[PDB]
């Protein structure tokens, strides 16, 4: 399957506290509404980061 | 303080560029005194402070939603309170208006309650005495006869008022209640004031934001640059930062001059309207 | 504190830092609170006060006394004469009264000093009078006067030319 | 301060009013530096008290 | 005018502002601007062209900056003076050449006439105005019921001195008797609120 | 992995995709290696890849991330 990562994968970019504001960041994220290659072992590539979910 | 930030070598480098700070501060002070003069000439059109009579029998018209009330502490009327609550964007949270970078907000000369007293004086004078309080001393005259004199000035004979006093009183009361409701419920009616506030705030924000750019130097903070390199050859970067920040400051000052000019034109128009349409016909 | 360097006044605070967070921030990337790495407590940071001074003088022709007004400083850390705390700063050298006169040296927020000894008080907009409004009375003048005023208006300024080279 | 006003205006007589002289800043008195607890120090006696 | 001073504040302020701007423009010629000397002759005649070029470039850019600032300030001030000149033109066109019925435009009171006079770089108007005084009270009424009809005043107002009833103009006390020639009738009087028999 | 630092975030054990929940850092390791591939030990695991993007983040009143919008989608 090739299910859709709806809105998954936003991580606190740094340790700076901040309250009730809206910030704009430039960082290495997993884009919204993309395909995740479901799996079920292959030596997958890394190519600057990886999100890995399981259940 | 804005350019250098408490560093002796930066001050030594800066003092040789002339006297820019002098004309900058002179321009800002000129703007501030202009603002004070604006408000003073708009509102202070009277010499005394007339007071509304305790008993209200103004021929059937109902003014209770404009005249001030004693229950509120600020002695502001109802419509004024609706207008003050609607502008969202000073108790005791004061003496704390300064920011980390050198920049301050001075308080206005005329406190809000003084402006409230001015407008109350104007409105009670025009209710009781007509327009005669703008020429000499106030001369009382009952409200019904003042309204007949005000019809007689647009070409309608004054028979029309005394046989239609009830209709006119009812229409005036209904219209004032309707405007109260429209102002209370509908938003986005105070466009001009809110746009002015937003423009000022955005200009200040971009001025502050400009403080953190390399401008072609090693870094954006003076302390790191001065503490990493040697004084013989670490002066070029300081010079670059000084020039960049001077440029941004001049830009901001010029924009303020233009905006102050347009606000002055608007204040003059408001003074003319307040002198010709309130104190007369 | 742990690398970051600055100048300010440290106060006990009541923020809710997340455990992995070290130091807070404001809207404009200006440090606001810091967690001290010895007891894990939050400390708010306030910049050290500034504000231009000003001198209030009645004119050298009259006398040589002045009153100094510091702008926007809580008048506790100022350092001689009477120290008056107002909402626009604090006054040094001017005594405070309990009256209200129309004033001539406005200093702000409704307070405005004037010479007597240099007092500081609150404005008085005007003499408060009441017109005896009744529904069957008028007031008709029986005499007149003729008055002459002036108005001064500039129309032009000096013409100047400057050569660049 | 009267001498300061006379300097700023560049005149020996100053008319009635309010003038701006200068600005002041409160100078910091103390320096404070803080660092986390000193723990897991490098082993040194394992090559001496062995 | 002759004894008291500080009446001609505005023209003096204009002159002072212009003089200060010009003086601070001239004074900017002694600044180093990051070069090695303020004067150009010695620095030109004391070093090689390769470094003289750099120093002269720094001086040139500083002086261009100063001159640009001066020009912009002059433009702003000229705009505000133009606004004031337009207002003076309007005031002379309306209040001198005619009588103005618009309130508080020319003076404080009712307007009668004006006279202009010149000045160094401006104009001075001497408005003449009418101001009443010495009021009284009297007792008014909106209509007069006679023979079942209501009589209203053409121009003026009804007053009473205690016993009799008169019509007087608004801006001056000149009482007159009430006849049919200066009052007009409209309908019966059972709907007007404050009628008075007479 | 960025310039010698290998960072592992996580959300450990959310209890029931779909929804919103931010990921809090757990560990940073200062080594630095030319790294190109990986393989797990012994079960079905979704995998996704990260690329540079611009995001807008809305912080809560308590410092938690409660909403975020992309900036090159529509
Ligand atoms: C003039 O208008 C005000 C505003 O409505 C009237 O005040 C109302 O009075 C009645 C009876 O006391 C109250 O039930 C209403 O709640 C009041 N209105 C408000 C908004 O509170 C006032 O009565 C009017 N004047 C006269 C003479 O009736
Ligand atoms: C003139 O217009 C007014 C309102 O615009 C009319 O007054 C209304 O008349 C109706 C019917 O008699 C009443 O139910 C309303 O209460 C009246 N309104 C008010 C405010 O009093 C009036 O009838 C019109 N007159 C003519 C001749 O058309
Ligand atoms: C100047 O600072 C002092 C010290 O904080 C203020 O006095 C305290 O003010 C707070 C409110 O800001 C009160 O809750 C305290 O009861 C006051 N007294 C203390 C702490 O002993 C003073 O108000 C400040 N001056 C101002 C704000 O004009
Ligand atoms: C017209 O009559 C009224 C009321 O009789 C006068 O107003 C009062 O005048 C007395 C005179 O001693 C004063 O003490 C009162 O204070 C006045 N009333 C108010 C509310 O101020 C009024 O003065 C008379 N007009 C003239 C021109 O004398
Ligand atoms: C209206 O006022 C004028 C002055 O403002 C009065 O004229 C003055 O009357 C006194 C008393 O006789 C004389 O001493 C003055 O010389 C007069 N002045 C002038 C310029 O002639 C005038 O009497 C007042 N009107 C009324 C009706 O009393
Ligand atoms: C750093 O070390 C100090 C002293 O060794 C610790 O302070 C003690 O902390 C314990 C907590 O279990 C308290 O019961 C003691 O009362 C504290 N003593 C003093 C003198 O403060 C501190 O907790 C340590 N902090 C860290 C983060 O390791
Ligand atoms: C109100 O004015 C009338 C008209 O002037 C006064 O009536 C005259 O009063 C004078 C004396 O004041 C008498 O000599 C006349 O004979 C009166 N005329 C008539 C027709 O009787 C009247 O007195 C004035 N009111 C008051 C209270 O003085
Ligand atoms: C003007 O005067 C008063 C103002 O309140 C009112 O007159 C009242 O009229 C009623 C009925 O006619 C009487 O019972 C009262 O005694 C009157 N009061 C006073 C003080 O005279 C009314 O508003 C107006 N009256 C007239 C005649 O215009
Ligand atoms: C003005 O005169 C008319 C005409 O006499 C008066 O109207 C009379 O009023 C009385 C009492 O209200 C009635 O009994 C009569 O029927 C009315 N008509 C006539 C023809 O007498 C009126 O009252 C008078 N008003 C005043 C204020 O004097
Ligand atoms: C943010 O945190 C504060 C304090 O931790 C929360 O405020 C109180 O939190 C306690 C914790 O159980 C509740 O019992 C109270 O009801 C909260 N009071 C209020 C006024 O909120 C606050 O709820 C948190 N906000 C969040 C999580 O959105
Ligand atoms: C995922 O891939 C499938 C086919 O490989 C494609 O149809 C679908 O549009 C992709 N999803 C997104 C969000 O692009
Ligand atoms: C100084 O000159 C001013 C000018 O108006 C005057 O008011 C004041 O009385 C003079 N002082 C003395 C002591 O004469
Ligand atoms: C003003 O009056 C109040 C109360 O009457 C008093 O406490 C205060 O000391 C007075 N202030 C001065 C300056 O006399
Ligand atoms: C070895 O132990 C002694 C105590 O007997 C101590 O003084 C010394 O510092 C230790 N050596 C080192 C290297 O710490
Ligand atoms: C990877 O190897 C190259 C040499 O081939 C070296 O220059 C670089 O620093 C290495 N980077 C990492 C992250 O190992």
């Amino acid at each position: 399957a090739y299910t859709n990562s709806f809105t998954r994968g936003v991580y606190y970019p740094d340790k700076v506290f901040r309250s009730s504001v809206l910030h704009s960041t430039q960082d290495l994220f997993l884009p919204f509404f993309s395909n995740v290659t479901w799996f079920h072992n292959p030596v997958l590539p890394f190519n600057d980061g990886v999100y890995f979910a399981s259940t | 303080m804005y350019i250098c930030g408490d560093s002796t070598e930066c001050s030594n480098l800066l003092l040789q560029y002339g006297s820019f700070c002098t004309q900058l501060n002179r321009a800002l002070t000129g703007i501030a005194v202009e603002q004070d003069k604006n408000t003073q000439e708009v509102f202070a059109q009277v010499k005394q402070i007339y007071k509304t009579p305790p008993i209200k029998d103004f021929g059937g018209f109902n003014f209770s939603q404009i005249l001030p009330d004693p229950s509120k502490p600020s002695k502001r009327s109802f419509i004024e309170d609706l207008l003050f609550n609607k502008v969202t964007l000073a108790a005791r949270d004061l003496i704390c208006a300064q920011k980390f970078n050198g920049l301050t907000v001075l308080p206005p000369l005329l406190t809000d309650e003084m402006i409230a007293q001015y407008t109350s004086a104007l409105l009670a004078g025009t209710i009781t005495s007509g327009w005669t309080f703008g020429a000499g001393a106030a001369l009382q005259i009952p409200f019904a006869m003042q309204m007949a004199y005000r019809f007689n000035g647009i070409g309608v004979t004054q028979n029309v008022l005394y046989e239609n006093q009830k209709l006119i009183a009812n229409q005036f009361n209904s219209a004032i209640g309707k405007i109260q409701d429209s102002l209370s419920s509908t938003a986005s009616a105070l466009g001009k004031l809110q746009d002015v506030v937003n423009q000022n705030a955005q200009a200040l924000n971009t001025l502050v934001k400009q403080l953190s750019s390399n401008f072609g130097a090693i870094s954006s903070v003076l302390n790191d640059i001065l503490a990493r390199l040697d004084p013989p050859e670490a002066e070029v970067q300081i010079d670059r930062l000084i020039t960049g920040r001077l440029q941004s400051l001049q830009t901001y000052v010029t924009q303020q001059l233009i905006r102050a000019a347009e606000i002055r034109a608007s204040a003059n128009l408001a003074a003319t309207k307040m002198s010709e349409c309130v104190l007369g016909q | 504190f742990n690398g970051l360097t600055g100048t300010g006044v440290l106060t006990e605070s009541n923020k809710k830092f997340l455990p992995f967070q070290q130091f807070g921030r404001d809207i404009d990337d200006t440090t606001d609170a810091v967690r001290d790495p010895q007891t894990l407590e939050i400390l708010d940071i306030t910049p050290c006060s500034f504000g231009g001074v000003s001198v209030i003088t009645p004119g050298t022709n009259t006398s040589n006394q002045v009153a100094v007004l510091y702008q926007g400083v809580n008048c506790t850390e100022v350092p001689g004469s009477n120290v008056f705390q107002t909402r626009a700063g604090c006054l040094i050298g001017a005594e405070h009264v309990n009256n209200s006169y129309e004033c001539d040296i406005p200093i702000g927020a409704g307070i405005c000093a004037s010479y007597q000894s240099i007092i500081a008080y609150t404005m008085s907009l005007g003499a408060e009078n009441s017109v005896a409004y009744s529904n069957n009375s008028i007031a008709i003048p029986i005499n007149f006067t003729i008055s002459v005023t002036t108005e001064i208006l500039p129309v032009s300024m000096t013409k100047t030319s400057v050569d660049c080279t | 301060p009267l001498s300061e006003t006379k300097c700023t205006l560049k005149s020996f007589t100053v008319e009635k009013g309010i003038y701006q002289t200068s600005n002041f800043r409160v100078q910091p008195t103390e320096s404070i530096v803080r660092f986390p607890n000193i723990t897991n120090l490098c082993p040194f006696g394992e090559v001496f008290n062995a | 005018l002759s004894s008291t001073a500080s009446a001609l504040g505005k023209l003096q302020d204009v002159v002072n502002q212009n003089a200060q701007a010009l003086n601070t423009l001239v004074k900017q010629l002694s600044s180093n601007f990051g070069a090695i000397s303020s004067v150009l002759n010695d620095i030109l005649a004391r070093l090689d062209p390769p470094e003289a070029e750099v120093q002269i470039d720094r001086l040139i850019t500083g002086r261009l900056q100063s001159l640009q600032t001066y020009v912009t300030q002059q433009l702003i001030r000229a705009a505000e003076i133009r606004a004031s000149a337009n207002l003076a033109a309007t005031k002379m066109s309306e209040c001198v050449l005619g009588q103005s019925k618009r309130v508080d435009f020319c003076g404080k009171g009712y307007h009668l006439m004006s006279f202009p006079q010149s000045a160094p770089h401006g104009v001075v108007f001497l408005h003449v105005t009418y101001v009443p005084a010495q009021e009284k009270n009297f007792t008014t009424a909106p209509a007069i019921c006679h023979d079942g009809k209501a009589h209203f005043p053409r121009e003026g107002v009804f007053v009473s001195n205690g016993t009799h009833w008169f019509v007087t103009q608004r801006n001056f006390y000149e009482p007159q008797i009430i006849t049919t020639h200066n009052t007009f009738v409209s309908g019966n009087c059972d709907v007007v609120i404050g009628i008075v028999n007479n | 992995n960025i310039d010698g630092y290998f960072k592992i975030y996580s959300k450990h054990t959310p209890i029931n995709p779909q929804g919103f929940s931010a990921l809090e850092p757990l560990v940073d390791l200062p080594i630095g290696i030319n790294i190109t591939r990986f393989q797990t030990l012994l079960a079905a695991y979704y995998v996704g890849y990260l690329q540079p993007r611009t995001f807008l983040l809305k912080y809560n009143e308590n410092g938690t991330i409660t909403d975020a919008v992309d900036c090159a989608l529509d």
